């Protein structure tokens, strides 16, 4: 239930939040809302054991 | 109503009637 982000386009200025989840693209071919090749979801769980 | 984060109710804001405003966004604050 507890999530965190890998990567973002730019650094964070202090004391704010980012709520919206957008599929990042690091290539010429756009993601177009599909998490396929060169497309990664930003948020995943901690997975505590 | 769709992630209500903050509310603010105060004195009236808008009251030969030139008015001036400055808005700046510094380190997590709005002045």
């Amino acid at each position: 239930n507890y999530l965190y982000r890998l990567l973002r386009k730019s650094k964070l200025k202090p004391f704010e939040r980012d709520i919206s989840t957008e599929i990042y693209q690091a290539g010429n071919k756009p993601c177009n809302g599909v998490a396929g090749p060169n497309c990664y979801s930003p948020l995943q769980s901690y997975g505590f054991r | 109503a769709n992630n209500c984060t903050f509310e603010y109710v105060s004195q009236p804001f808008l009251m030969k009637n030139l008015r001036e405003f400055v808005f700046k966004n510094i380190d997590g604050y709005f002045k």
